[PDB]
């Protein structure tokens, strides 16, 4: 029994090809492969050709680039083919393994729309970073042939009576789907950008940044990918090692995000008094279209952060069960289909799907935190503007005394702008909790029933105590703060005039009651290190009593049958991926009414 | 510091920030035959197993469609006869495109489409035989390797001749062919600052060599000594012993063009002369003999020098005494 | 850097110092047996102490009292050793000598003496703390795997080799961007300073414009400072992140790889996939404290 | 306007009212490698095609002559062996020609003339196999292509220079291979007329460039500046910055004419500078630098200038001061 592409069963009578050839099953399997070999063929040679062929004396840097019309919805869509491609991989194997030959068109076909989707990303980035529409046209003919090749292999099994119960006929066709939106992104970008068709190749329209204007921060310029992977950094810190940084090399800051980009919307939106109610409002208009995005990623992160359990919570069920008996018990054309049910049934299905839930998951919850943070330093350079307008010109008439205070202002922009800036990087994750809070415990019910629930409500009943232990944390260094004074601006009598102090041998003195001024203030010390201990064993301990009050009450309130391993890990870890977003919730809370202050004194001192 | 050209004729010069790829993408003959050879011969590899394996895959599709695959039976003629599996279409593919033809897999006169193909594979089999095959030759041929066999003094010398400061070098060949319409060109390669303040980083200055009738001819077998007489309009007329140390920025390029006379391909020598590497105070040694009826030169003493009296003064203090 | 941190073990003292690390290796080591017996309890749940396995949890409950005094026992010591750092710079300041009090600045040492001591007091062992406990629960992770499994260690190793190379090449540009963000935040606050006393004389003098564009060079140069701070940030957790979702699934499939082979397993290999899981959280999070160490590390150099 | 020499080297010129068509046939190689690449692949594919063709009706029909195509028992010998019909003779002719030979078809022993075809097909199967692959391989290795990477300046400088007035322009080469036996010719292509009254529509008065030994001769490794020094004899002595409009009637044409060193056959790079394509008061930026022990030439500031102090005076109104 040799390596067969449509299996040695019966005589080989698979390969019969009577009754017409696209009724033959393998043969349009076998007939998928034409444009995936025919990607491989155009592109090895033009990349090579142009990109991989001069080096190591003939560099061709483009520093300066154009993204093509439809580049986000691009990567978007090939990672879903990329990962729709993955099951049908995946789901093809598990058909295989029962028949006693193996079936390659079960799996090949796809296993090599993999590499050429893949080489597809790879030959449009290097061709999208050095213009050349016309080469697009490779990939244009890639998609109509992958489109066509796949609408008549799902036409085929709409005909021989497989429905949707069938994996392989929702798998195919989301493949038509994703192919069939590829091709239209391809004809999009002829009417964009037209330049074979119509006889005025339409201007390209160079950015107006990304010029030789300084710019390192190449963050808003790259490609989806590098926005999510952050690859532009790398290369620079590659060599920062090397070198020590400087404010050069730093650059200049994108034109769309300097300071003043940022203030001018932030006065356009206050056209609409200034109030605190009249603040908000701005912001929200000026800086919300930036800041939904953080939060949607921070939501679909939560979402996938569930994924964990879930996938722990089958494998072990399905590992645990021993059996081993695998039977598709569907067999159309004499190749056996794989249910949707009993493909979610493998531990190596829910392993691979774990992998790829994780790295979506992971990736999005920083794509949160950067967004955040981008638009919280964008506020914090236009709000810095407005408060150094509202000192400078357009200022008539000051009230009196120095300006207000000249000691406020100085904070003003030191310890309170800050404020609103981390309100704004954690703003999303204030949101957000909620979120996998409410999904958490619910997803704890339905594994653990009544003992699941009081493991979580004491968890949800930490979080008052993380915030009153945080007030008696914040009032101690208050207190600390009034004795350190004191013990500073004793100590800095004569310290920095040590140099002429020690001269006149007074400091023997002096340096008497420097214990007295300390312990006033170590005393205080103790006050603010008991509760920094208190919050310690309330937040590393309480995961612990958390596991106890919910394993232990299967028996002495539940009275039910015996806690799975599944069951357990899977409460488990939900557990663990919930313990850790509370410690920020009393952090945000603590922050919210910080900000909530910070922003009406400066809506306070605006006017 | 950092040569211009290196002692070998390498030239060390990188080529950085091109942002017209296009350029290179449109001439792709000039690409294929500058690769290195690791490389040429992964191309020429590549180019011939991937087009057997494109074909072979159309054979083995065309054998599929047709229900040849199947060994049902028989009485039915097939498009390529004994094609089984995809290795025995990719064995037929070797067959027809490198025009082996064992005849165990054979075209038959049932599919059309299957002599399309066949008149297909040859045509294209041709080109690429005929593109890659001229390619190898034309990377080996190349006339920058007889170059190596072109051989340089280490040292150049500044000496009296004829009552002028001449800077002397000697060029020979080893090989017993010969460099048809050879010719020399020297220039000085230095930083020069015009009066109106434009700087140029790496002027190049043509010098010109004594010839007799021009220059830039020479006939090239028995080493020869190039020599540029320094005169009132030459860029070395101030040139001074003291200024002749490794720092400072004066390099002299000599460059010998001419066409294979095995080959009859042009090919072209470069050399370069820092200033530490010019000797003041020395003059080349005679090499050449005659030995029986028959000159005898002898390469082992090519670039030794032998001190001779000569000013210490610059070529412009020699003029005014 | 963290060379001449070999010291500063004085003020801890001996007995001091071997009860924290006697506590902070134990509460570590009876979670990793605490989740073990779990695992155990829960394959021997579904078929000898198999009675309503309470030992098991007698075992918990006294892990959270022994992390309750763990949690003040690395934090008392801690404000001991501030005091004896307070004590001895004190009798230094004293005996100081005047000529090299003239011959320096003698503004530095009030710094020193002011500053870096309340870094020391409040900060420097909850950072030493957090730090101790991240970076010992990663290697219990990292054997927790072990158990499950003998094979997944074998691949172990390179990743973490690669994990080092990733860490040493961000503590060096991180930090270096920390003291330019600390750079650039000086003139931006001192230029407000110089704008509420002297504004009548800029106002009237001049249009203004200057001064409040000088701002803007000083913004400009601070936010840059603080992106470029962050994407390196996010630049290092996302190749965390990676590194720690490539070694659940290299200890996924080796685990299930065990128990059809006939290697049982059974859920035994459930516990290992949920430590599998943190290895990356946690990952971040040790790299996170000893950037944060390195200026506790440089803290004791002012001192020394 | 028109422009004689387009900037990519494009000639603007179009050849009417030929009445020598006997010409063009009596130089059929020359028309044959001259054609696009559409029309070569269309003749190179006919040629063999057709060949295969001419020659399968020649074995169809002598195997019809023959009696062979008729099925009537056997003991007869055919001409070919298992040729039944035209495509049998098809597939025959391109195993004999190609030189595949399966064997299953194979000439026999019994017609004479059979052996005369195969005599006369392979020898005429080779002249073609000759030609047609040397053909294309000279299309292939054209060294106009080469020309594609030498790139010129976007825009020509006139500007102080020893304190004459020079027209200067940048010349570079992209790849790393170099430009053997280079040379730069410049002519200026506008209308003169003579006293006498003649008017030349095109007249190309060539000028010449300052080398210091003559000239038309460059070592192109790293970006020169050449610049043609405007004097008394120079035909753009009476040029003044006022003239540099877009209406002027005023070109100037650079060519760059040097073997290829990777392939050796000599090439030609042109380009073309109007009268507004010409900058007055510039002057280009350097772009040569020194990177640890390489030069490092800075391509994207290839054809950058800077403004700097030049007299809006006439090279003539320079002389009379
Ligand atoms: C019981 C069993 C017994 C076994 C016994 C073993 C038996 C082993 C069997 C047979 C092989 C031994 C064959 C002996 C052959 C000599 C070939 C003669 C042609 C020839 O010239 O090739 C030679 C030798 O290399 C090869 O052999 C390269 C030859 C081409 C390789 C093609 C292989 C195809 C790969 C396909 C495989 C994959 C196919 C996949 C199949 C599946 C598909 C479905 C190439 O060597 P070279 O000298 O030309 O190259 C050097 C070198 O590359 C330097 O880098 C280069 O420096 P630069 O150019 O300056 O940068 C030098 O230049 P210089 O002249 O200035 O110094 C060159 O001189
Ligand atoms: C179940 C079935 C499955 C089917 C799957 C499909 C399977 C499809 C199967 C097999 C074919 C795909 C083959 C893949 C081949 C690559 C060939 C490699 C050789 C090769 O180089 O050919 C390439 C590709 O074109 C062809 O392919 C042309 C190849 C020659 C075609 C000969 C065909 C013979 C026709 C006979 C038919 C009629 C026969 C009648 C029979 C009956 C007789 C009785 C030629 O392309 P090129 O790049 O050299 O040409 C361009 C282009 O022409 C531009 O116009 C030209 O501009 P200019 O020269 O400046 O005017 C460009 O010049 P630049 O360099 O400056 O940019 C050239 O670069
Ligand atoms: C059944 C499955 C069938 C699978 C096989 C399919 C068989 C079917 C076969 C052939 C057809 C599929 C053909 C792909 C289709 C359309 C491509 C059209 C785009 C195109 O025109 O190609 C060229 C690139 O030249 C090459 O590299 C072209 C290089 C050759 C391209 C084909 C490679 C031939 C080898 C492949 C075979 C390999 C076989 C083995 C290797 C044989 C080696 C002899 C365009 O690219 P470009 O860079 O020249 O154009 C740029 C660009 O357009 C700019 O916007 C434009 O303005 P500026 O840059 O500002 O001046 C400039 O335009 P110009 O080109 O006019 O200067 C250029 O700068
Ligand atoms: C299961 C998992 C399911 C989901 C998996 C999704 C993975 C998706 C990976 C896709 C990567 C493609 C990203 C684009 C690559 C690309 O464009 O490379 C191009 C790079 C060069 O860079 P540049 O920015 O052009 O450089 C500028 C320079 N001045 C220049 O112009 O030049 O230089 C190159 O040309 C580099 C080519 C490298 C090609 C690598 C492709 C991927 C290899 C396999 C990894 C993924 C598969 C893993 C299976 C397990
Ligand atoms: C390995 C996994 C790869 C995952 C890639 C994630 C990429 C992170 C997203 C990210 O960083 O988006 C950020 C970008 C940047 O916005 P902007 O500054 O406004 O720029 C656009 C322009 N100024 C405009 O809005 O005009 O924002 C945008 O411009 C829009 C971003 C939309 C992102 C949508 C993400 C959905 C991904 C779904 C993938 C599912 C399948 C994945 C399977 C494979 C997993 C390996
Ligand atoms: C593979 C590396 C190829 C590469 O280095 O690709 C280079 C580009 C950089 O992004 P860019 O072209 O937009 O930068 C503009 C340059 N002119 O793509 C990426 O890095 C995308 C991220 C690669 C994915 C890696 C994820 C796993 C590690
Ligand atoms: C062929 O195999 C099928 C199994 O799918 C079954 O009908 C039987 O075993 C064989 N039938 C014939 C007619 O050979
Ligand atoms: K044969
Ligand atoms: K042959
Ligand atoms: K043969
Ligand atoms: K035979």
């Amino acid at each position: 029994m040799p390596l067969a592409f449509c299996g040695t069963e019966n005589h080989s009578a698979a390969y019969r090809v009577d009754q017409g050839v696209l009724n033959n099953g393998c043969f349009v399997d076998a007939l998928n492969v034409v444009p995936h070999v025919f990607l491989l063929f155009i592109t090895f040679p033009i990349l090579f050709i142009g990109w991989g062929s001069q080096s190591s004396k003939v560099h061709i840097h483009h520093s300066t680039w154009l993204h093509f019309p439809g580049h986000n919805l691009r990567w978007i869509l090939t990672f879903i083919l990329l990962f729709v491609l993955v099951c049908e991989i995946a789901e093809g194997i598990l058909s295989d393994g029962v028949t006693e030959s193996r079936h390659l068109h079960l799996y090949m076909p796809a296993g090599m729309a993999f590499m050429a989707a893949i080489t597809s990303v790879v030959y449009y980035h290097n061709i999208e970073t050095s213009n050349f529409p016309k080469l697009l046209i490779a990939l244009l003919i890639y998609w109509t042939l992958a489109f066509i090749t796949k609408t008549i292999k799902f036409v085929k099994f709409y005909d021989h009576a497989i429905g949707f119960s069938q994996l392989r006929f929702c798998l195919t066709g989301l493949l038509v789907i994703l192919y069939g939106m590829l091709l239209l992104v391809e004809v999009n970008v002829i009417r964009v950008r037209r330049y074979i068709f119509f006889k005025t190749p339409r201007e390209v329209k160079p950015p107006e940044d990304l010029q030789d204007l300084g710019v390192r921060f190449l963050q808003p310029f790259v490609n989806l990918l590098s926005k999510g992977t952050y690859w532009w950094m790398n290369a620079f810190i590659k060599t920062a090692h090397k070198k020590p940084i400087d404010l050069r090399a730093i650059g200049k800051l994108p034109i769309a995000m300097r300071a003043l980009t940022n203030y001018q919307r932030l006065c356009v939106a206050f056209d609409a008094p200034q109030g605190a109610r009249a603040i908000w409002r701005a912001l929200c208009h000026a800086f919300g279209r930036r800041l939904i995005l953080s939060s949607t990623f921070r939501i679909l992160a939560d979402l996938l952060g569930f994924a964990g359990p879930l996938c722990i919570f089958g494998i072990v069920d399905h590992l645990g069960k021993e059996n081993h008996v695998f039977q598709p018990k569907t067999q159309f054309l004499g190749v056996y289909f794989v249910s949707s049910q009993e493909f979610l049934g493998n531990a190596y299905v829910l392993a691979v799907l774990l992998f790829l839930a994780l790295l979506l998951q992971r990736t999005f919850l920083q794509a949160s935190y950067y967004v955040a943070i981008e638009t919280g330093i964008n506020l914090r350079g236009a709000i810095q503007t407005k408060i150094y307008n509202k000192i400078m010109h357009l200022s008539t008439s000051n009230l009196s005394m120095g300006e207000m205070t000249a000691g406020q202002i100085c904070n003003l922009v030191a310890i309170d702008t800050n404020q609103l800036m981390w309100f704004f990087f954690l703003c999303p994750n204030l949101w957000a909790m909620p979120v996998q809070i409410i999904v958490g415990v619910i997803l704890l019910y339905y594994i653990l029933g009544v003992s699941a629930l009081i493991g979580a409500a004491v968890i949800i009943l930490l979080a008052p105590v993380q915030y009153f232990v945080a007030t008696k944390l914040s009032q101690a260094q208050r207190s600390t703060l009034e004795h350190s004074n004191e013990r500073l601006k004793q100590t800095n009598e004569m310290l920095r005039g040590m140099k002429l102090l020690k001269l006149y041998a007074w400091e023997s003195i002096f340096c008497s009651r420097v214990e007295v001024t300390r312990r006033k203030e170590m005393t205080s010390l103790r006050a603010f290190a008991v509760y920094t201990s208190i919050s310690i064993f309330m937040n590393t301990a309480i995961p612990i009593a958390a596991v106890l009050i919910t394993f232990v009450g299967h028996v002495s309130f539940f009275k039910e049958s015996d806690l799975s391993p599944s069951v357990a890990f899977a409460s488990l870890s939900l557990f663990h991926i919930l313990v850790t977003p509370l410690f920020l919730l009393s952090s945000v809370v603590r922050s919210t009414v910080k900000a909530l202050v910070s922003v009406k004194k400066l809506s306070e001192f605006l006017s | 510091r950092a040569r211009f050209v290196s002692k070998k004729g390498n030239c060390n010069v990188a080529h950085k920030n091109i942002r017209e790829r296009g350029r290179f993408l449109q001439d792709v003959f000039t690409t294929l035959v500058d690769l290195k050879w690791p490389h040429t011969l992964l191309i020429f590899t590549m180019s011939f197993l991937c087009s057997w394996l494109l074909f072979a895959m159309v054979w083995w599709l065309i054998a599929f469609a047709h229900g040849d695959l199947a060994p049902g039976e028989g009485t039915n003629v097939p498009c390529v006869t004994s094609i089984h599996s995809f290795s025995s279409a990719f064995l037929f593919s070797i067959e027809v495109q490198v025009t082996i033809g064992f005849g165990g897999r054979m075209v038959t006169e049932e599919c059309p489409l299957a002599i399309l193909i066949l008149i297909v594979q040859n045509i294209v089999g041709l080109m690429i035989n005929a593109i890659m095959l001229g390619c190898i030759f034309m990377k080996t041929a190349q006339a920058h390797r007889r170059a190596e066999t072109l051989i340089f003094s280490k040292h150049a010398v500044i000496t009296l001749r004829h009552g002028r400061l001449c800077f002397m070098l000697r060029v020979g060949d080893l090989r017993k062919s010969m460099i048809i319409s050879a010719t020399i060109h020297m220039q000085v390669v230095r930083k020069t600052t015009s009066p109106e303040g434009e700087v140029v980083p790496l002027h190049q200055v043509d010098i010109p060599m004594e010839n007799g009738v021009g220059g830039n001819s020479i006939f090239l077998v028995a080493p020869l000594i190039i020599y540029h007489v320094i005169d009132s309009n030459s860029p070395l007329y101030d040139l001074a012993p003291s200024d002749l140390h490794h720092h400072q920025d004066l390099e002299i390029i000599v460059i010998l063009e001419g066409v294979v006379e095995t080959t009859g391909i042009t090919t072209q020598a470069r050399t370069s002369y820092l200033a530490d590497e010019i000797l003041w105070g020395q003059r080349f040694v005679p090499i050449v003999a005659e030995e029986d009826g028959r000159y005898s030169v002898d390469y082992s003493k090519f670039g030794n020098t032998v001190k001779v009296p000569t000013p210490l003064c610059t070529a412009r203090q020699l003029d005014e005494d | 850097p963290w060379r001449a941190c070999t010291k500063y073990l004085s003020s801890a003292g001996i007995l001091l110092l071997s009860l924290l690390v006697f506590s902070q290796l134990l509460k570590h080591m009876v979670l990793v047996a605490i989740d073990y017996w779990l695992a155990k309890w829960t394959d021997s749940a579904l078929v000898d102490q198999s009675v309503y396995a309470m030992v098991f949890t007698l075992l918990c409950s006294l892990g959270i009292v022994l992390c309750l005094v763990t949690s003040v026992t690395v934090e008392w010591t801690g404000l001991k050793v501030a005091k004896r750092l307070h004590r001895s710079l004190l009798n230094r300041i004293i005996l100081a000598p005047m000529r090299f009090f003239e011959t320096t600045p003698l503004g530095s040492i009030l710094n020193r003496f002011s500053s870096d001591c309340n870094t020391i007091d409040q900060h420097i062992p909850s950072t030493l703390e957090c730090l101790s406990r991240s970076t010992l629960l990663c290697v219990s992770a990292l054997t927790v795997i072990s158990y499950v499994t003998p094979v997944f260690l074998v691949a172990l190793l390179p990743l973490a080799v690669v994990c080092y190379f990733i860490q040493k090449y961000f503590r060096v540009a991180s930090r270096d961007l920390q003291q330019l963000d600390d750079t650039t935040q000086l003139p931006l606050l001192s230029h407000f300073a110089e704008t509420v006393e002297g504004l009548t004389t800029i106002r009237a003098f001049r249009y203004e414009a200057r001064f409040q564009q000088k701002l803007l060079e000083y913004t400009d140069s601070n936010n840059i400072a603080s992106l470029f701070l962050t994407a390196a940030n996010r630049w290092l957790e996302v190749r965390m992140e990676y590194i720690g979702a490539c070694v659940v699934l290299i200890a996924a499939a080796t685990s299930i790889s065990n128990s059809l082979h006939r290697e049982l397993s059974a859920g035994l290999v459930g516990l290992g996939l949920t430590y599998a899981l943190m290895v990356s959280n946690y990952l971040n999070w040790m790299v996170r404290n000893l950037a944060d160490m390195e200026i506790q590390l440089g803290a004791v150099k002012r001192i020394h």
